[PDB]
């Protein structure tokens, strides 16, 4: 505390941004884009990675035949950037040279 | 051979929103124009030949 | 509610409008960097002119933002290198569009929800020329409203392609037909209810009206930013900066000439100050504006010119179409959107197989009907049999999880018999 | 805890301590009296007051 | 007598300190309605504990 | 001067976190609440979901 010098708390505290970013997932997890452009619809998650492959002009076939590999490398690949992102000081840097 | 143009004057003379201006004169029709003025009118040179200032025309009107 | 057969497919759509409002240039103004420091003293300026070339820095800063405001009204709105006008019949097949163009009545033709934006916005305006004026803007307000019903009559009677070289003509449902085929649904499911679009797309338009007569926020923001500052750099001459008095004629009559330079010289100093400051925040805030102003001219070429898949840029919801209207240092988007309404949930299945052969759907989804099944589009709910036609092979049903049995139709077949 | 032949103390600008009296001598720690600003919510003069 | 240089500054601060809320709002708050992932896991082989 | 200097830093640095927050905003719409076509918008190789 110095002379004249004072912070603000944020509007939203940390738990209520984690709320609303907990909230993004499940909505993208259970109900794939559509609860971002009105009512949210449930689909089952291999079905909504199928429309997914068909949006880049794979065919639907190719993750109902390879669905197992695929979760392995999804599931390989989280938690590979997990244990990544804790080996160099600046993978934050971009965050911590603002502060 | 240039034209001037005041700001605030109550004023070749020609009145315009944005200021007197002398030197050069309007024309009836209208071109597309490659230096502005102000309030929707703006100069140009055009062939003796002088100095002209017209409203911009937005471009060719045609209807569908 | 999520389960692994489990989805949930909407029966209904509801058309919205969206109102996103963005300024895309505040007033110009150029002070008289001499003149506001020097109240018309030859000494003042005699003394002034030694303190470098502040006034011409100044002044340059000043006619760049001008210069900048002009070029960002003409990026925004003149888009379209031809005016074009709506056909004296408005026959648009049921969508009463009296709303957005203009009216002839009205002797500032200027569209009833353009004349509403306009009559919303409003010391603010009147300094008395102390050594500051306004520029007026290079497009009038007249020209704006012009370039704005021609990219409207454009975007009516000739769907995306004016944007995109000549303008080819299209009746406007098989306009809509086109953008409801971008979204997704199938152009039928237009042509099935299209008078009920139409009073709905109508109804909408009936709303926003009421929804902007009761807002403005961002364009009154800048309008009073711009005034306020304005006004405190005004209101500044009155201070003392640690001299005598505040004017420069009193000082000067009341203390000897040698004697009133070391005290006119702080008072010079204090009234730069503060003019550098009026500067500085007017580039920072011209900065901003600048960048608001990229961004509504980047929504009007897009959304307005042309369908954008970008999921939240033209509205909420799925994007159908955009109209562009004026506003007092400002545009106006009213996006038509479409949105899902009344959800039926099904039980599903990624493929069907049968006589050792897989069968997943060309384009759609499967869907239950409690005892049979259906394959139909992604987003309307349209069910339709199984045939050989809507679906592809790939397969022998022994690797895909979550097959179900069923019978695929054969079109073929009935020749046969 | 200070070396026993400093009189002042600061980090940045000024906390200092050990009082200046020649008979009696003691840590006394200098912080402001918790300065801060006021704000005030007003629903609306012309809804409520 | 220096002027309303105080009021400018605070002004400009008190600007900046709402803006950045603005910024958090506008970033985060996409969704009105918050969600809840189902206690069943049986994502089809997709591991989202991490 | 000293605190007209530092809030006109803090200014340009408000501007240039605005700018970054809008950015952030638009990957979030376009990202996470849906498919993006836009090739490098969603890192390196096609979009799959964010
Ligand atoms: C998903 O990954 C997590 C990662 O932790 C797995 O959690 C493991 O659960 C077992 C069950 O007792 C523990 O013995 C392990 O210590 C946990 N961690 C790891 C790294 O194995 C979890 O099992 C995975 N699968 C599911 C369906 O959540
Ligand atoms: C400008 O001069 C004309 C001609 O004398 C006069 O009719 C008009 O009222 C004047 N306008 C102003 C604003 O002084
Ligand atoms: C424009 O037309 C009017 C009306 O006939 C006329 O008085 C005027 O002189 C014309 N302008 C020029 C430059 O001739
Ligand atoms: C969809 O909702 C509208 C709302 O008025 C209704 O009129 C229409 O009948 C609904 N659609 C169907 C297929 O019932
Ligand atoms: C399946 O469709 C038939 C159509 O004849 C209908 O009678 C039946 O009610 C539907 N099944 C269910 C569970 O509603
Ligand atoms: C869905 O999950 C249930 C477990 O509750 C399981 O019995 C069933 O076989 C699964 N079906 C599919 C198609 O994955
Ligand atoms: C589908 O039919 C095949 C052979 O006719 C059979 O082996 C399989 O069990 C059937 N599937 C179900 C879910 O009964
Ligand atoms: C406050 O409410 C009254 C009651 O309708 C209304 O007349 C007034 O315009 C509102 N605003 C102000 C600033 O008083």
């Amino acid at each position: 505390k110095f002379n004249g010098l004072t912070v603000l708390p944020p509007l939203l505290t940390d738990e209520m941004i984690a709320q609303y970013t907990s909230a993004l997932l499940a909505g993208t997890i259970t109900s794939g884009w559509t609860f971002g452009a009105g009512p949210a619809l449930q689909i089952p998650f291999p079905m909504q990675m199928a429309y997914r492959f068909n949006g880049i002009g794979v065919t639907q076939n190719v993750l109902y035949e390879n669905q197992k590999l695929i979760a392995n490398q999804f599931n390989s690949a989280i938690g590979k950037i997990q244990d990544s992102l804790s080996s160099t000081p600046s993978a934050l840097g971009k965050l911590q040279d603002v502060v | 051979q240039v034209a001037v143009l005041y700001q605030d004057v109550n004023c070749n003379v020609f009145q315009t929103r944005a200021g007197c201006l002398i030197g050069a004169e309007h024309v009836n029709n209208s071109y597309e124009c490659d230096i502005p003025i102000g309030a929707g009118i703006c100069a140009s040179y055009q062939t003796s030949q002088s100095i002209i200032a017209y409203t911009m025309s937005l471009g060719a009107e045609n209807s569908v | 509610a999520y389960s692994n057969n489990s989805i949930a497919i909407p029966t209904n759509f509801t058309i919205s409008v969206t109102t996103e409002i963005l300024p895309v240039s505040m007033t110009k103004t150029s002070v008289d960097c001499t003149m506001y420091i020097c109240g018309d003293s030859t000494e003042c300026s005699n003394l002034l002119l030694q303190y470098g070339s502040f006034c011409t820095q100044l002044n340059r800063a000043l006619t760049g933002i001008a210069v900048e405001q002009d070029k960002n009204t003409q990026e925004v709105f003149a888009q379209v290198k031809q005016i074009y006008k709506t056909p004296p019949i408005k026959d648009f097949g049921g969508f009463n569009f009296s709303q957005i163009l203009p009216d002839p009545s009205k002797p500032s033709k200027r569209s009833p929800i353009e004349d509403l934006l306009f009559n919303k916005v409003t010391l603010i305006c009147a300094q008395k020329f102390n050594g500051l004026t306004v520029l007026p803007p290079l497009l009038t307000d007249e020209m704006i409203a012009q370039y704005t019903s021609a990219l409207l009559a454009g975007t009516i009677t000739s769907g995306w392609t004016f944007g995109a070289g000549p303008a080819l003509q299209i009746p406007f449902p098989m306009q809509m037909a086109y953008r409801f085929n971008g979204i997704g649904v199938t152009q039928n499911v237009l042509y099935e209810n299209q008078k009920l679009i139409a009073n709905q797309f109508n109804s909408a338009i009936g709303k926003i009206q009421d929804s902007l007569s009761s807002a403005l926020g961002k364009l009154q923001d800048v309008v009073n930013q711009n005034a306020q500052a304005l006004n405190t750099l005004v209101k500044q001459l009155s201070s003392n900066f640690g001299a005598i008095s505040s004017v420069l004629n009193d000082i000067l009559s009341r203390l000897d000439p040698p004697e009133a330079e070391v005290q006119i010289d702080r008072l010079i100093t204090g009234r730069l100050q503060s003019l550098q400051t009026y500067v500085t925040q007017q580039l920072i805030r011209a900065a901003e504006i600048r960048a608001s102003a990229n961004l509504a001219a980047t929504k009007m070429s897009e959304c307005v010119l042309g369908q954008s898949k970008r999921v939240d840029f033209c509205g909420k919801g799925y994007h159908l179409m955009s109209f562009p209207q004026s506003a007092p240092h400002g545009v106006v988007f009213l996006h038509v959107t479409y949105v899902p309404a009344q959800e039926k949930n099904f039980t599903t299945a990624p493929a069907i197989c049968h006589d050792g052969k897989a069968h997943f759907p060309r384009e759609g989804v499967f869907v239950s009907n409690g005892t049979h099944w259906f394959v139909t589009q992604r987003n309307f709910y349209e069910p339709q049999i199984i045939t050989t036609d809507n679906t592809f092979v790939s397969g022998n049903c022994d690797v895909v999880i979550g097959i179900v049995n069923n019978t695929v139709y054969d079109p073929l077949q009935p020749e046969l018999d | 805890k200070f070396l026993p032949f400093q009189q002042f103390g600061r980090d940045i600008a000024d906390t200092t301590d050990a009082v200046r009296d020649p008979q009696t001598l003691e840590i006394l720690d200098i912080t402001p009296c918790s300065f801060g600003g006021v704000s005030v919510i007003t629903p609306g003069t012309n809804t409520s007051n």
